[PDB]
């Protein structure tokens, strides 16, 4: 070993030049792509605010309005899905999981057409869905598509320039180039095997990616929500607590997911008209919930300062979340193109401030301000439920700048990614991957 | 970094006013301010406090609204105002910049202090009188004058010898209470040579009535 | 509320001495502070957290305690460090103090320094005459003051004030006001008054005479 | 291996309670050693500063004593790390390195007391060294010494508390918690094999340190630099400028180390009492520097707000940055117990900071702050020198909070190790356990 | 909102000096920079200077020396303009805006009211209100056409306004016009047939310059 | 440095319809600024970046252009775009704006309301005799005024105001005063005010006399 490891040392980080020049690229293509992405997105959601002014008077015209609307897009997205790519239903990280560890296809040619304009009709609709896996994995198939236009040859360069593709796709839908990265290195990679997945590539990628976000969108954040007050030592405890809280809570709502993917399977029995007219009517219900329980429906990015800043009473937490429990499960398990990654956030922030504003009245001697347990159980979720501490850590970080904060984040972190693994908990991502090898 | 509070003299009886805090030498806000007060003679006493965006406020077992803590950070300043008072309320009025150590929370930075006087009297502006020494030609190392502060009405007056210039030798009184009237003295000693060849003047000064009396030292020709 | 008692309201004590007061509280707190407030002046930061020492307090001083007993110690007590200090808890909302130990300081007899001050000019012309005698720099506290006029004694119209503690050197002053009315005061003419202190057994005595 | 898989992903993140339990307490033992061992760097400098007002009289007396104390103390360390443990040299992150790749032992009986005090003697005379390198090294024998008492079993808790170890080291040393849990993975782990570290455990491995850290070092942080302005889309192109600059100096730089190890091997031969006679030489000469131009001499952690302010010369820029450098390689070279780490930032702000300056004076349409151009460049020698730049990056947020450059600070970083790399660099720790791999 | 409010501005001797004062609501006047850009009757704007929030870093155009003083109060949430040697040519109307960026490229963010600096030898003098009824036997039409003429003041400007500004319609006050050191300029108002002599126009007055209020009311003639 | 020309130095036109302005620069320029002000008023930053709009900046706005030319417009202009439009750049340093280009509405012709005034009275006590003439709501601005004192021409003592195009009916007005000394004014006695249109060949005549 010992001359074997000195000439391997001798020349490491020596990534290929031409494995780098091709990782530019990609990042370039999956930023445009995923701010076109974001803008399509939007710009629907206008038309469904804009048909209802034109039809603002008739409040039973105007409750069908929003959901036909809805409900069409929605069921655009079930068929693009079913008809053309049936792998770019749901997330479709565990699809790249499971490419990165060479079992299963990369078809591109399928899946961004799919994706792109089927995610348009499940987001611009208004479901309860995120951005991120539509482009984390837009961004993988990106990442193929110049491997294959370029013709190069080996596993290093197979595996790089699909990771980078699918780090520059998670950069650019949060602004979060470390949390890009750290995906990559603390999730997609191959969990139990060593891998050539050039670090020094990956990051050339998230750069490109980031680069086109501000170019489409700078000036501009996705959450503002100020500098909070500072975590006293002798009120780090109360943080441990949340994530114990977290902790139970995390497999929970990893068992429903899954039991819930299977009970909306048992409708249509896999049948593609009984399927896409479930969805309209989850999407045209998602339309609908997004008019008269705002804080009910969509991704949640919205709801996330307005309830950092102690914004809600506690009844509105306690119902926007159980609202949001239900709705979360019925767009992703009906596997709708869209990941769970920002609804989950939500779900984190939601839950904190609720354990804030009750630490606040026990402990007047702690000062304290709820919004830091926002901060706090913010990435809560991401950490018991997929099991990615690190990485939605420096999320929440990049995406609200409360780094002072730091320390409490970090604890509630940990004190769900434990709680949950002493509860029987599974990383959802590859809980999926697992399910979807199990009838493979 | 400074707290200077202000606003504090006559009150009658049940009626209200409000004391103002202002603050320099730092972000006024991400800090708690806080009130404290000190009847005359005795020992501290916690009012109330107000965390940076006035969105959470706590006082001390008081009544309905015995006390209101107001903050503006657009002026950077405190305030308080207490309304139907009373003879208790009569105290040294603290402004006290919050913060904590390991979280145990202490009050940081305290301002000088306005002082409110409860009583039924009336605002009365002091009169200042020289005291030199008699023509008793008694020359030591050093010679003493003194100046007299009299009838004025509330508490404090501040004296000062030449804008503090003579700080060492120099002892102020405190004021005795006579038909609601308040007198007190000051001393200042300095080198027989110092005087009269150089000028002392003492700096008398009474906020409560926005008056100040520079009074000037000269022997008794 | 929890309430805080300090153990000697007063104390006197001799530069060089160890001194220690004492916090004692009706139930249990943690992490306690102190405050320093010499004479007229704003209270100071002077230990927190029980045992940690505000930035410019001197090595001298130290906080210790847990539970419901709490200290505060100089050691080698020095002369600048006469003051009312109090304590304060904040591990129960309300927060609230304690109720002081003044500590008083013990030193060498000084002498007394008098000076008279017949009443001036303006104050005559306003209907009214004050005495003022001055009494400077004289330790210990104990003084008498004898006000006599024209030989006789007069004892109503006479106020008395004190310094407190001067905080360097430890002595105290007081002064001594005569007040008459303008004709009660030209009706005589040779005032006088005496004073009486440890540092001499024969009262030292300043007069003026009106003429 | 597709069933294979299925049931590893079933399988993942279940670290043993006992590894948990026993990360819990080694992130414990090593933050209070590297707080008493900073607490004690920090009694010895300020007792030396104490004996120049005993002189301050005679000016030449003051200019021996300068010396002779920071000689006396520098010997002792020499003296004390090769009569008991000669890999407590120098740094000691290589040799925790190699204890991953089990070519290296961790004799901890040994190093604990020959790095604690042997460092305390030459970064407590104002040497130009890291009290990173020791903490690291001390971290992971403490993880070491807690595996050989406990009589734990398995490559998982020797190469876990090994980690935790060396990370709750790296973060007490920057009060850095997230740099170093990314220090081990970017790093320090085995990087041609796959392993077993519980990342989890890590990670309470670091918070537990961390928070001794915080519990005696409050309410002052290492480096206050206040929140200095953006940078706009159309100036990026200036931080891959000094990037470039970057990479092709990191390999000039690694390349004086190495020679000038040689060149001062050559000067004891290895004869303990020539070394040691060298080593209060090269400690004296740092004390005194210290006294009469301190920009060129110590930690560096002390010149880095001053720098980013604007408060030094350009020529002074010029100076200390040669004068560093020089002195630099002298304290590190020569073996001396300590790190590297804490100096590099020092030569890399230095360096950016005289970019900013020549940055504005050139480009007024851009409105330039020099001090963005330090920050930058902070974690910049730690890319072309290290090639770990996603810790340095991580790192340098950290230590200064000013994330709204996350982009030029990532684009310069990236800069650095592209160009390093394309110039025949060689990553520095790597490039040492090398050179001992082949004399073992 | 967001207000720049900027004071100090109006008649110098040649030679001279002022000291112009840019105060600031609605923002954290720090963290920007400010900029002042002043601009010559019937010219295009020219810029000044610029000054970042700590001062550290003060740019001037392409003019003379102690010419201009930018420099800014942080705590006073206020920016002050000095210029010295004061000329003709730097009579004009001095803006204060904010400095922000896009693409990286800077523009002038939020722009403040104005101040206006005349730089004439010329002395302050109050100005003369006569009347401007139409001819004793003029044309009685369905609208009669009033007016006031305010002759003879220095410097600008005249506020006019008729009944209190009640008849706001039909009314225009035409450009001064600046003659000997002096101006001059008349309104004009326009009611109907009906409205007078019927009811009462007056014209209101007031050159402030020299605390001249006036109102001054229209009777017909002969 | 930097040149900034914008060429149709002024211009009017319909409103529902379309604008077009332009900026060149001396030396190439990236990214041109384009602010929006009307006479009274702080000037309005209405277009950066080329082409980006601002808050509340109606969607008939657009900029375009390249390197050494860049151009504002207004698709379907309205009565409110009426104004000045200002390109400044700073791609390069110093920046510089530009001369300006002036907007104004453009309407159906309308003659002049033409009136004068006889001096009033005390006027003449002070000593001159200032007669003014109201040339009142005309499109276009252009436009000529004669006196004639007792039918014969005068070119002394004369001075003429136009104001900037009207708010509400988007016409113009100018104001003809004759300034004479009182003698001068009493040795003649019609006094006439002629104005020259381009909507007739036959001027408004107005004139008095005071007989
Ligand atoms: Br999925
Ligand atoms: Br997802
Ligand atoms: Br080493
Ligand atoms: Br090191």
């Amino acid at each position: 070993r010992r001359r074997q490891l000195i000439r391997q040392l001798l020349e490491r980080d020596k990534t290929p030049l031409a494995i780098l020049f091709m990782a530019a690229v990609v990042g370039t293509l999956v930023g445009l792509a995923a701010v076109a992405f974001d803008k399509g997105v939007a710009w629907l959601q206008n038309q469904r605010m804009g048909a209802l002014v034109h039809t603002a008077d008739n409040y039973p015209l105007l409750l069908t309005v929003a959901f036909l609307c809805s409900a069409v897009l929605a069921m655009f997205g079930y068929f693009l899905v079913r008809k053309y790519a049936p792998e770019a239903g749901g997330s479709g990280i565990p699809e790249i999981e499971g490419a990165l560890e060479d079992q299963r296809p990369v078809r591109w040619w399928r899946v961004l057409p799919v994706k792109f304009f089927g995610g348009l009709g499940t987001l611009g609709g208004g479901m309860v869905l995120g951005a991120d896996g539509p482009t984390v994995q837009i961004g993988g198939n990106i990442g193929r598509m110049v491997l294959d236009i370029f013709r190069l040859k080996g596993d290093e360069a197979r595996h790089t320039l699909l990771a980078t593709g699918a780090a520059a796709g998670l950069a650019a839908a949060f602004n979060a180039p470390l949390a890009g990265i750290l995906f990559i290195i603390e999730e997609m990679r191959p969990q139990f095997r060593y891998t050539l997945i050039s670090i020094k590539a990956v990051f050339i990628g998230v750069i490109m990616s980031t680069i086109m976000y501000r170019i489409f969108n700078h000036e501009v954040a996705l959450i503002d929500v100020g500098k909070l007050s500072d975590a006293p030592l002798n009120t780090l405890w109360l943080y441990l607590i949340l994530g114990i809280i977290f902790g139970i809570f995390g497999p929970i709502f990893n068992k429903w997911v899954l039991g819930m993917q299977d009970l909306l399977h048992r409708v249509h029995g896999g049948n593609i008209t009984k399927w896409v007219l479930m969805g309209g009517a989850i999407g045209g219900l998602c339309g609908l919930l997004g008019f008269v329980a705002p804080a009910t429906s969509g991704g949640g990015a919205n709801l996330i300062p307005i309830a950092t800043a102690g914004n809600f009473s506690m009844g509105m937490l306690v119902f926007i979340f159980v609202a949001r429990v239900i709705t979360t499960l019925l767009c992703f398990s009906s596997g709708a193109p869209g990941g769970i990654f920002a609804p989950m956030l939500a779900l984190g922030t939601v839950l904190g401030t609720a354990f804030g504003m009750v630490a606040v009245e026990l402990f007047p001697q702690y000062h304290l301000e709820a919004g830091t347990f926002a901060i706090a159980g913010m990435g809560a979720l991401l950490a018991a439920s997929i099991r990615a501490p690190l990485t939605g850590i420096i999320l929440v970080l990049e995406m609200t700048d409360n780094y002072q904060l730091i320390l409490p984040m970090i604890i509630t972190g940990l004190g769900a990614t434990l709680l949950a693994q002493f509860t029987g908990g599974k990383p959802l991502y590859s809980a999926i991957l697992a399910r979807t090898l199990a009838k493979q | 970094v400074r707290l200077l509070e202000s606003g504090g003299g006559l009150v009658q009886p049940g009626g209200s006013l409000k004391l103002s805090c202002a603050a320099s030498g730092f972000d006024y806000s991400r800090y708690w301010m806080s009130w404290v007060r000190q009847a005359p003679g005795k020992g501290l006493k916690w009012i109330g406090e107000i965390n940076p965006v006035s969105s959470t406020i706590n006082y001390t077992p008081s009544l309905k609204d015995k006390f209101i803590i107001s903050r503006d950070n657009a002026k950077d300043t405190l305030y308080l105002q207490i309304s139907k008072v009373r003879s208790e309320d009569t105290a040294l009025y603290y402004c006290a910049r919050l913060y904590y150590g390991y979280g145990y929370w202490y009050f940081d930075v305290w301002g000088a202090g306005t002082t409110v006087t409860v009583s039924s009297a009336k605002t009365t502006p002091p009169s200042v009188y020289p005291l030199a020494p008699g023509s008793a030609a008694a020359a030591a190392s050093m010679v003493t004058l003194g100046c007299l502060v009299k009838g004025y009405f509330p508490e404090p007056v501040t004296v000062t010898w030449n804008s503090g210039s003579l700080a060492a030798g120099v002892h102020t009184f405190p004021a005795v209470l006579q038909a609601a009237l308040y007198t007190l003295s000051s001393s200042v000693t300095v080198p027989s040579s110092s005087w009269p060849s150089e000028t002392v003047t003492c700096n008398v000064a009474h906020p409560a009535s926005s008056t100040k009396v520079d009074k000037k030292i000269v022997p008794r020709a | 509320d929890i309430v805080l008692t300090q153990s000697p309201a007063i104390m006197s004590a001799a530069p060089g001495d160890k001194v220690t007061m004492t916090c004692s509280a009706s139930s249990s707190v943690s992490y306690i502070h102190w405050y320093q407030q010499k004479s007229g002046t704003s209270p100071k930061r002077w230990i927190y957290d029980t045992s940690k020492l505000t930035s410019g307090v001197p090595v001298r001083f130290s906080g210790s305690g847990s539970g419901t007993s709490y200290s505060l110690t100089i050691n080698t007590m020095e002369a600048e460090d006469a003051a009312t200090y109090y304590c304060q808890q904040w591990s129960s909302h309300p927060q609230t103090f304690g109720g002081g130990t003044k500590l008083e300081i013990l030193r060498a007899d000084a002498a007394p320094t008098v000076s008279i001050f017949p009443p001036s000019s303006e104050q005559l012309t306003s209907g009214g005459a004050s005495v003022v005698c001055f009494l400077n720099n004289f330790y210990p506290k104990d003084i008498n003051v004898k006000w006599k006029i024209d030989g006789s004694e007069r004892q109503n119209g006479v106020l008395n004030s004190w310094t407190d503690q001067d905080s360097k050197d430890s002595t105290y002053s007081m002064s001594s006001t005569l007040t008459l009315t303008k004709d009660e005061y030209e009706r005589h003419n040779s005032y006088t008054c005496e004073a009486t202190h440890k540092t001499s057994t024969s009262p030292i005595v300043k007069s003026f005479n009106r003429a």
